[PDB]
């Protein structure tokens, strides 16, 4: 086992997952009453309706699926994509390892992205509709998929932040940006969920996920050598500008012109109604800060685009 | 390891910190939304009601009224008498956002028992509650 | 100027002392309404009675007299004690440094004990009456003397603890021992006031001060070579035995018995009635921990014997 | 720095001094949480008979605060409007509860229910004042 544990780092998390899942299903009840339902499923379903509330068990779901992604992270590394990079014959320790970091970015950005769209497609937020972000606020309970999405992203980015802080590998020169990306992404995921801004945050998360998918895919081919690298990078600027700037600006503008006019705007702590004149500067500052960071990144992409030409 | 533990602990404290803010504000909301207003009548007797916006609902006024009744008077120093008179003419949510409020949804007359007779006059037909 | 501020370290806190007194006295208010009253005098007096409540102005009084005790400490050493050592012909500079704190210790406990027994005498706590420690509990207000004593005593030990914390002279063999004593006395002073146990803390503190006074007087006579040292130290063992052990043990027994019999023993947070079955172990172990220290310290005195 | 070590103790100490002053204040304004146990006696779908139990420290004020605390927390007027009454037991003093378990009648009982059972709360209140939330 120990020899397998080292060579196949995913073994240890894999054992936990199969045990807990087996124990949960072997219990028979497989319902909210199961202590293992605390972890393997999302809790606080509103009776039998498709809406789940928030509470302590959410962290149990997040913590357990940090282990799940730890397996998936390491499993896809050892069994799937690392052989692929050898199949591509990168033949470079640093170049290959970085190409792994980006290849894994394809798997999860290429899954969560389409998942966020599938969630948002099955919602009234379709096509970044900013009015629905606020009409139903506070959204104290979430559909099955949005809770799966938010906690799944919280579970995913918690694991990524967890491994990053462990520093299992010697930090690279860009380690600071990775820390900021993970800590800021976690903070946005957690703040939006805890403060019932899930509808607003799903749109913002989709933009940050979808653009990243093309970033890593574009970057992956740059590590490689193909005629598709400029084509995908060209696709990336279109999606980056549209999603990180056009969509996020429209979301920013709504925080100034639909935070007030859509839904309730009177602060009411009794009813968890935090959308008010006090939260507007905070939401605007947070989203604007994200856009300011995006503009800085846009500067990089634009100067790296001139270097491309 | 330990560094991660610290990151997890501080993050979980932030989670718990925000949770209590949501819980405490949701539970003590009348503190943020209902401003207690006093009208000293005579001796220890006062007229007591809460003012505020839409979030200062009848429940919030009652909680705000009860808070000062049960905090501005010490029964263990001297026994007190009070009455809380509901305003049948307003709904539980009556207070508007702006400052031109109407009649309060709840009013209370509370005074130490040396002033008991006075509270009864101001309470009129309303039940007298003793603490 | 800095030369005088160095040769006379008591210049530094005499300025604020003179300013506040002169500023306080010159102003025509001189009552609780004046801004400086919360620093210069006892606050929270109720009516014309002698009983004073507690509150934050008791922290502005402590802090202000921490300056006074920082003036009183350095002034007396830099005016009377240090010349006293020089005029006594002490042959060792290290001994001179040690006799500074004891000679100051003889002073401050030598006036604190007399003040403390004065407070107890002018109180129904006289003869170390354990009944009075509990019949009137909680004691939310204190006589003028009591509040001056405790808030003055907490100021005094807070400055002594502070000076030790900033390590004016780092090297000291018993620095850890002093740091513990200074912290403990400032915890028992605070805890007993804030929890309305001033009456029970007064005798415990008086035993500490009266014994400390003769310990210091004996110790100085040890440094100051004299035959009187042993006779004075003999009076210390008997005084230490009676005060640190007989009185404190009696207080411990009252904690076991009279803490549950006299006064209200029903917990009531509404009335701050903390004398109950929960505070009993806390009060016992705190005094018991104090006694165990005195038991250890008695063994050291017997070792000296 | 030595001066830094001074401020960290003067910060740790003042923290301690305030933690205790918050403890002695917080417990004194929230004394009914320590001394009064809310005893809920369900009567119908939303109506419950509500009173508090405790020792002598469970004042009549403590019961009223305890009963109000539950009326205003166990029922959400924004989900559905709330009806209740508080009935004083004028046959006992404000300090009535013994230390032991044979408490006797409470100093305050409240019948509280959502407006769906308002007619039913009215019946149990028995001509007491009916309060709406
Ligand atoms: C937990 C809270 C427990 C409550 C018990 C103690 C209260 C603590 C003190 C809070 C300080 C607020 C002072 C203003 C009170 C007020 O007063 O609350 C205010 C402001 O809220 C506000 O700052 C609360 C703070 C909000 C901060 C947001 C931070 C975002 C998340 C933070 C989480 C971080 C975790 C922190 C961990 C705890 C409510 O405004 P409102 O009553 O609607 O306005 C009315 C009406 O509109 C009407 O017009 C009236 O006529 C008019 O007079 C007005 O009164
Ligand atoms: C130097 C010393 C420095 C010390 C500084 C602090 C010292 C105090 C530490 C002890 C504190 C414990 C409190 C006493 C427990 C009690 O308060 O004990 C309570 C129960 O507390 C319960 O809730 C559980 C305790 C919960 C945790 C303890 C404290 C919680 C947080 C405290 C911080 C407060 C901050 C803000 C508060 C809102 C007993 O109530 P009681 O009157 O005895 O009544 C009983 C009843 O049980 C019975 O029904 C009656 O019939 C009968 O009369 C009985 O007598
Ligand atoms: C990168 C993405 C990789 C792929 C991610 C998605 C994979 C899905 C499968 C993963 C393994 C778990 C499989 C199922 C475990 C047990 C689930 C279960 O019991 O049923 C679903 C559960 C509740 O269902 P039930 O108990 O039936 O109650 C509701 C109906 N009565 O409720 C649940 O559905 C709980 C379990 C959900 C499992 C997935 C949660 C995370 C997915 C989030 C999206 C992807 C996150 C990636 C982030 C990268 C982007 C930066
Ligand atoms: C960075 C490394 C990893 C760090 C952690 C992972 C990052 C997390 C990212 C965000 C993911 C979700 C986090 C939030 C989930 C739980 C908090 C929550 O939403 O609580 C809300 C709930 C109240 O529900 P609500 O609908 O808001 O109003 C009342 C309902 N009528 O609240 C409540 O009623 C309960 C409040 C809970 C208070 C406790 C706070 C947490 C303390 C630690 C508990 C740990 C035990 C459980 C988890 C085990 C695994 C760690
Ligand atoms: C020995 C060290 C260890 C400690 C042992 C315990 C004893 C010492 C305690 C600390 C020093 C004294 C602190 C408190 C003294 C002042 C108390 C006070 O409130 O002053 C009363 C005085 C009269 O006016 P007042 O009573 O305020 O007005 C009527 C309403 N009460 O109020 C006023 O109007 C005047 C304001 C007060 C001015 C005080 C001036 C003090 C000058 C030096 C005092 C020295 C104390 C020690 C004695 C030996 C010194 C060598
Ligand atoms: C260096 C000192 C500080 C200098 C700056 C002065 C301002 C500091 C402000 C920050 C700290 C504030 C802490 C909280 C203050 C207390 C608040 C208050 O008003 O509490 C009330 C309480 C009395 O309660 P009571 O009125 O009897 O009860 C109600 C009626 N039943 O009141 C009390 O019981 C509180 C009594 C406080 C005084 C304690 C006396 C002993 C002090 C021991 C010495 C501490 C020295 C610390 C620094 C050196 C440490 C080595
Ligand atoms: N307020
Ligand atoms: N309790």
């Amino acid at each position: 086992y120990r020899e397998m544990n080292y060579r196949h780092s995913w073994l240890t998390p894999f054992f936990i997952l199969v045990c807990v899942y087996s124990a949960y299903f072997l219990s028979g009840n497989r319902t909210e009453s199961n202590p293992l339902h605390m972890f393997v499923a999302i809790s606080y379903q509103v009776d039998g309706t498709d809406s789940y509330a928030k509470g302590i068990k959410d962290l149990s779901f997040v913590f357990f699926y940090m282990i799940f992604f730890t397996f998936l992270r390491e499993f896809l590394m050892d069994v799937v994509i690392r052989p692929f990079t050898v199949y591509l014959n990168v033949t470079s320790e640093h170049r290959q390892k970085r190409m792994l970091e980006q290849m894994y970015a394809i798997f999860y950005c290429g899954v969560s992205g389409p998942f966020g769209l599938y969630i948002m497609y099955h919602s009234d937020l379709w096509l970044f509709k900013t009015k629905p972000m606020y009409r139903t606020y506070p959204v104290i309970t979430n559909p099955f998929l949005f809770k799966i999405f938010y906690l799944g992203q919280a579970a995913f980015w918690a694991q990524q932040a967890c491994v990053l802080v462990l520093q299992l590998e010697k930090p690279r020169k860009d380690y600071k940006e990775l820390v900021f990306h993970h800590i800021v992404t976690l903070l946005l995921i957690w703040s939006s969920y805890v403060f019932h801004f899930t509808k607003m945050g799903l749109a913002i998360y989709i933009t940050m996920d979808v653009s990243d998918f093309f970033l890593s895919l574009s970057k992956t081919l740059n590590y490689l050598n193909s005629v598709f690298t400029p084509f995908v990078f060209g696709l990336f600027v279109f999606f980056w500008i549209y999603l990180r700037h056009v969509v996020n600006i429209r979301i920013l503008w709504s925080v100034l012109t639909e935070f007030r006019h859509e839904g309730n705007y009177v602060l009411n702590f009794a009813t968890q109604q935090y959308k008010c004149w006090i939260s507007l500067p905070i939401v605007f500052v947070l989203i604007a800060a994200l856009q300011l960071v995006n503009l800085y990144w846009l500067f990089l992409i634009l100067r790296i685009l001139y270097r491309l030409i | 390891i330990f560094n991660l533990f610290r990151v997890c602990f501080i993050s979980l404290l932030l989670i718990a910190a925000v949770e209590y803010f949501k819980y405490g504000t949701r539970i003590n909301y009348e503190w943020f939304h209902c401003t207690p207003i006093k009208e000293p009548q005579s001796g220890s007797v006062i007229k007591l009601w809460a003012r505020g916006g839409p979030s200062c609902d009848k429940r919030g006024e009652y909680k705000t009224i009860v808070k000062r009744i049960t905090r501005d008077y010490e029964p263990n120093d001297e026994h007190l008498s009070f009455c809380i008179i509901e305003n049948d003419n307003v709904p539980p949510v009556h207070y508007p956002i702006h400052e031109d409020k109407g009649e309060p949804g709840y009013v209370a007359y509370v005074g130490y028992d040396t002033d008991s007779e006075l509270v009864q006059e101001l309470c009129a037909d309303s039940t007298i509650y003793h603490m | 100027f800095r030369e005088i501020s160095y040769r006379h370290a008591w210049i530094a806190p005499l300025m604020i002392l003179i300013a506040v007194y002169s500023a306080y006295f010159t102003s025509g208010n001189t009552t609780k309404t004046n801004v400086l009253h919360r620093f210069v005098a006892v606050s929270y007096q109720i009516g014309d009675t002698n009983a004073y409540g507690k509150g934050i102005n008791d922290l502005c009084f402590v802090f202000y007299y921490m300056i006074f005790f920082t003036f009183l400490r350095e002034f007396l050493m830099d005016v009377v004690i240090r010349p006293f050592a020089i005029r006594l012909h002490v042959t060792s500079k290290h001994r001179i440094k040690r006799i500074m704190e004891q000679m100051y210790a003889i002073f401050y406990t030598g006036v604190s004990g007399p003040f403390g027994i004065y407070c107890m005498y002018h109180s129904d706590l006289w003869f170390f009456n354990t009944k009075a420690m509990y019949r009137t509990y909680p004691d939310f207000t204190n006589p003028f003397l009591f509040k001056v004593f405790y808030l003055g005593q907490a100021a005094f030990w807070a400055q002594q603890a502070c000076i030790l914390v900033l390590q004016l002279e780092k090297p000291r063999k018993d620095h850890n021992e002093l740091t513990f004593h200074h912290i403990v006395t400032l915890l028992l002073i605070w805890s007993s006031y804030v929890f309305h146990f001033t009456k029970m803390g007064l005798p415990i503190y008086i035993t500490m001060d009266v014994s400390d006074f003769l310990l210091s007087f004996s110790k100085t006579l040890n440094y100051l070579d004299s035959g009187l040292a042993f006779f004075s130290f003999a009076i210390f063992v008997v005084a230490w035995i009676y005060l640190r052990h007989y009185i404190n043990l009696k207080i411990l027994w009252s904690v076991l018995t009279q803490f549950r019999t006299e006064g209200n023993y029903v917990l009531n947070f509404a009335t701050q009635q903390y004398k109950c079955w929960i505070s009993l172990p806390i009060v016992f172990v705190l005094i018991g921990a104090l006694q165990l220290v005195n038991l250890y310290w008695l063994f050291l005195i017997f070792r000296v014997l």
